């Protein structure tokens, strides 16, 4: 036979899940951000 | 006072001129198939001391089962998103140059702090698929452009600092 | 290199909080940067929470970063424990039989002698099997003296094996490098 | 609604928060449900060495 | 009916014409043979198969 017949150490395996949460971080933070200028530029159109 | 200035021009100038250098070459020490550099771009080995694109993402010799190698290796590959970040960089330093005069107290400085330090982020995650497309060291201009968006993070809280500091005064003149 | 990509996780989701808590002002209590900055370190931590963020964007994100602190925790210390279980690396093969049933690490004896000649001989289905594999192995499992099978195995990084006489195999386990 | 939907959303999370049931019936419901996340994360992590 | 009518022909002259045409394959190509040459081929490197 010539095919034959453990210490497993993870690197980036895991990682997936930063682009993808890490990118709903600005996601979440750039809407918010939206909502609040919005908030705040009614209040000023409230004058 | 104008030591948000200065940090603002030396974090832009700096972050920046580092993430170009960044782009250009040392972007991972290794040995080659043999060593040579890395650019994500080109390779140049020690015959020895030629140069050669390296940026070759498709290789005739896989299984590629479904966009793992296509949306993973395309995406890491043409460096998608670092370019955006640097160019978001110029962007928010053309709003700061902007912002130093036509006063507009609010609008500008909040949004230049905004897509700047967004900028260093998505540069961080282009930093992150990088190193996922990595799949025996890095380059010194790698290190440095990591660095250079951790600096540029910071130059970004001194901005959004100035710029609360500003709506205090907006505010404190209101009383 | 991990390590480093979560501490830029760390600063990254401290920088956007500090700036939820410092933007729309009357202020909160993560409006200092050691309470964005020292409150996300304890929220990488498992210490007590300190200062809960009322903001509802805070709040949702403060919950990603327990996804992530907890996941990535949860693999080093589960993992981590995976790793000190294998506390020792044991003989991959250590009987003739081991030897038998693979051909990645090569074994010989000199090229004469009562061992040669007693393999030659012998009967046993696994001896036989290894008189079979060393008369027709490439290259030449034989030696002339000792201590080319010495020198050959300790070049060999493991490679290959070399079967002598108990007493000699002592003497020599007894000498430096002592790499046997 | 943004109290009882955050707080069991780090309720779900290991880490504890600053509000804590006092009604003694709803403090009945946090408990269970320490006991329940708890061996559901714990089994997780159980699973997550094999 | 499929490899009668499989075009281009799924047919090879020879077993290593099947071997190395699989193995160029990428696996979108499958050759069917015998239990024992298999056997022994997948014994043999480059262990692909």
């Amino acid at each position: 036979g010539e095919c034959g017949s453990t210490s497993a150490l993870s690197l980036s395996n895991v990682a997936g899940v930063f682009y993808i949460l890490v990118g709903g971080l600005g996601l979440a933070m750039l809407v918010a951000l939206i909502e609040f200028c919005y908030k705040s530029r009614a209040e000023a159109k409230r004058m | 006072r104008g030591v948000q200035m200065l940090l603002t021009t030396v974090g832009a100038f700096a972050a920046f001129s580092l993430m170009t250098i960044a782009v250009g070459t040392d972007y991972w020490l290794y040995s080659r198939g043999v060593m040579t550099h890395s650019g994500l771009w080109r390779t140049c080995c020690l015959f020895k001391g030629l140069c050669k694109q390296i940026d070759h993402f498709p290789e005739d010799a896989d299984y590629e089962a479904d966009t793992a190698e296509y949306f993973l290796r395309a995406v890491r590959a043409s460096s998608i998103f670092p370019i955006l970040s640097v160019i978001l960089l110029f962007m928010g330093g053309l709003c700061i140059a902007a912002s130093e005069f036509y006063k507009t107290r609010h609008n500008i400085i909040l949004s230049a702090g905004i897509f700047f330090v967004s900028a260093g982020l998505s540069n961080i995650i282009g930093i992150i698929v990088y190193i996922s497309a990595n799949a025996y060291s890095y380059g010194w201009s790698f290190y440095f452009g990591a660095l250079s968006f951790i600096i540029a993070e910071m130059v970004g809280v001194l901005a959004v600092h100035m710029f609360i500091d500003r709506h205090k005064q907006l505010r404190a003149t209101a009383r | 290199e991990i390590w480093m990509c979560i501490v830029f996780a760390y600063i990254g989701v401290s920088v956007v909080l500090f700036l939820v808590s410092r933007f729309s002002p009357e202020s909160t209590n993560e409006f200092g940067i050691f309470n964005s900055l020292w409150f996300s370190l304890g929220a990488f931590m498992r210490q007590g929470c300190d200062i809960s963020p009322r903001s509802l964007s805070g709040r949702i994100v403060g919950g990603v970063w327990w996804f992530f602190t907890l996941i990535i925790i949860s693999s080093y210390t589960a993992n981590l424990a995976a790793f000190l279980t294998v506390e020792r690396m044991v003989s991959p093969i250590e009987s003739a039989e081991d030897l038998s049933k693979q051909t990645e690490i090569a074994y010989g004896t000199l090229d004469s002698g009562s061992t040669k000649e007693f393999f030659r001989r012998s009967k046993i289905a696994v001896f036989d099997k290894m008189w079979t594999y060393m008369r027709s192995a490439e290259p030449s499992v034989f030696v002339r003296t000792t201590a080319e099978g010495v020198a050959r195995v300790r070049k060999s990084k493991g490679k290959y094996a070399y079967l002598l006489e108990s007493t000699m195999n002592e003497y020599i386990e007894q000498r430096k490098p002592c790499d046997t």
